[PDB]
């Protein structure tokens, strides 16, 4: 089986204050969004869904559809060891 | 903190002129956001420059603008009548203030030298009956519009109770200003006479009154 | 794009006023505003900034905390509450928008929070201003004093002691129009205005024409008239 980590980058500054930014209804806008935790420095957020492949390769086909029904658009890298595909955003 | 800007340049009609504005690492030199201002009497300033360089839409591309330092310069080729006017320089800060430069009267030299002509009035019998005395120094005909004003108890000079008008656009197109004396009427008939000597462009023009 | 400044008027140091600034022609709610004031023959000084959303707000050195900006969205209006006012609060005082829109990168269009604009950091729409005068007079008429002529001769009437602005003054009537020059005020140590208007006049018609300035200030419904004669 391999996995889809997809991931946002934040930016955060007990009450913690971040904010990440989003594709919008219109998709060439970006919006920042006010993103607040309660129990600058940059953190990486993702989410993780599945898939059972063949091949790393027929992995990534599918994970790109995915993420392109989506609409999440970022940069892809690989690590076989733990045999999953990130799409990183930001 | 203001930024540091010259009181006043002045050029005649198709030179170059260059307006230069001082600030600080925390602001002009700390940011690409030097922006530049024109004012002409009596309306709102308007952008002519903005970040450093840049001009906006229906500008002029005889306006430019550059940044070296902690120094951010205007310039302004061929010059025209209309470009007449106050400019002022603009930064960001690093606590996101916004803060101006102390401005700069450009003058465009648009027609030749002209002396003023002088015309001092004694206080009227009205206002000596008032208890109150007032010398009124005229000054008219004049270009450019800028002169200095002193005056003078006999030979002495008097500096207080003086108060000078900046000079005004006649219809003619010179200008003229004005100048004031105020004096109680024990002082006004004390002294053997007072002048008003006006100074313009190295040159002095004097006229004197006696009780 | 349009703003108009409100509330402005003469006051005495010590007092309290509240400018107002109606927006139209863009969208308020997304864009920072600013004050911007201009004492009478002086330079621009920055008084204070609001984000678009009035979530931060910023003010000069020399204007906190007596002068505070603030803005309600909801009604398009931005407003300088003025506190505990000083003489040199004196000025015409401007409501300006902060040009702004999208942070452009990597083919996005970037808006801060609730789509709020990023600040280009420049100042690209004005009001015409509304005018503050602070000052411990209070409204008094001029008195008129003749300027008597000693082929031309000059003469005037000199306007003294009149609180607050304006004054106008006019010759004969308006009749008299040629060679006339009437001067901007000047503001004494004692707080009140005074100002010259003359008129060149032929030498030879002295002792023949009257010549008479008539001056109004209205704030104080004086009027005056005074001939000017040899
Ligand atoms: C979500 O998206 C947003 C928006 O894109 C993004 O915000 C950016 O965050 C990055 C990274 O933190 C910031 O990058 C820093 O920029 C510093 C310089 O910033 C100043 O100058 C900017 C450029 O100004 C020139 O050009 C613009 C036009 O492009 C023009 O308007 C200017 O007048 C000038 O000509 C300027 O845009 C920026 O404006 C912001 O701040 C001002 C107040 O200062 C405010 O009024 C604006 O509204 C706006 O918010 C600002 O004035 C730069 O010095 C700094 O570099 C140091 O650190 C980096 C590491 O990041 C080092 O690599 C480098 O060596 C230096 O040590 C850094 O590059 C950027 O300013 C933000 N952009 C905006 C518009 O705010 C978020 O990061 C995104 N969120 C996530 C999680 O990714
Ligand atoms: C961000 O959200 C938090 C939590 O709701 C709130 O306190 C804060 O006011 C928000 N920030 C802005 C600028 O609206």
């Amino acid at each position: 089986t391999f996995k889809l980590a997809a991931c946002v980058t934040l930016a955060c500054t007990r009450v913690k204050h971040c904010s990440f930014n989003i594709t919008t209804d219109v998709k060439d806008r970006k919006q920042k969004v006010n993103a607040t935790f309660y129990d600058l420095y940059r953190l990486i957020s993702c989410q993780t869904t599945t898939t059972e492949a063949v091949d790393a390769a027929t992995a990534a086909k599918v994970f790109k559809q995915y993420a392109n029904d989506n609409g999440i658009d970022g940069e892809w890298t690989y690590d076989d060891a733990t045999k999953t595909f990130t799409v990183t955003e930001g | 903190s203001a930024l540091t800007q010259p009181a006043s340049v002045s050029g005649s009609p198709g030179q170059s002129i260059t307006i230069s504005c001082q600030g600080t690492s925390n602001d002009v030199g700390g940011y690409e956001s030097v922006s530049w201002y024109q004012q002409h009497p009596g309306k709102a300033p308007k952008v002519v420059i903005y970040d450093v360089s840049k001009r906006p839409s229906g500008v002029s591309n005889r306006f430019s603008g550059s940044k070296s330092g902690n120094t951010a310069s205007l310039t302004i080729s061929g010059l025209q009548a209309e470009d007449e006017g106050d400019y002022y320089c603009k930064s960001l800060t690093s606590t996101r203030r916004r803060v101006f430069g102390t401005g700069t009267k450009l003058t465009v030299l648009g027609q030749p030298k002209a002396a003023p002509s002088v015309t001092l009035f004694p206080p009227s019998s009205e206002e000596l009956q008032a208890n109150k005395a007032t010398l009124v120094c005229l000054i008219s005909d004049f270009y450019p519009g800028a002169v200095t004003v002193a005056w003078k108890a006999d030979s002495s000079p008097v500096k207080a109770g003086v108060e000078t008008t900046t000079p005004s656009k006649q219809s003619n197109n010179k200008y003229a200003a004005s100048s004031y004396l105020s004096l109680t009427p024990e002082q006004w008939k004390s002294h053997k006479s007072y002048s008003c000597q006006v100074t313009h462009e190295g040159s002095t023009v004097e006229k004197t009154v006696a009780p | 794009q349009r703003l108009v400044e409100s509330g402005g008027g003469v006051v005495q140091p010590g007092s309290s006023l509240r400018l107002s600034c109606a927006a139209s022609g863009f969208d308020f709610s997304r864009q920072g505003m600013h004050w911007v004031r201009q004492a009478p023959g002086q330079g621009l000084e920055w008084v204070a900034f609001i984000k678009y959303d009035g979530s931060e707000k910023y003010h000069a050195d020399s204007v906190w905390g007596r002068l505070s900006i603030s803005r309600d969205n909801s009604k398009d209006t931005l407003y300088l509450q003025m506190n505990s006012l000083r003489v040199e609060d004196t000025a015409t005082y401007f409501c300006v928008r902060e040009a702004g829109g999208p942070d452009y990168r990597n083919g996005y269009n970037y808006y801060d929070f609730y789509d709020g604009y990023y600040n280009y950091h420049y100042m690209d729409v004005w009001g015409k201003g509304t005018t503050v005068t602070v000052s411990s007079a209070s409204t008094k008429g001029p008195s008129v004093f003749p300027l008597a002529p000693s082929g031309t001769a000059a003469l005037g009437c000199l306007v003294k002691d009149y609180f607050p602005e304006p004054v106008t003054v006019s010759w004969n009537s308006g009749a008299l129009t040629s060679g006339v020059h009437t001067f901007p005020a000047v503001l004494q140590s004692s707080g009140l205005y005074s100002l010259s208007s003359v008129v060149t006049v032929p030498s030879s018609s002295l002792g023949t024409q009257t010549y008479i300035c008539n001056v109004n200030h209205k704030p104080s419904n004086t009027k005056v008239d005074k001939k000017v004669e040899p």
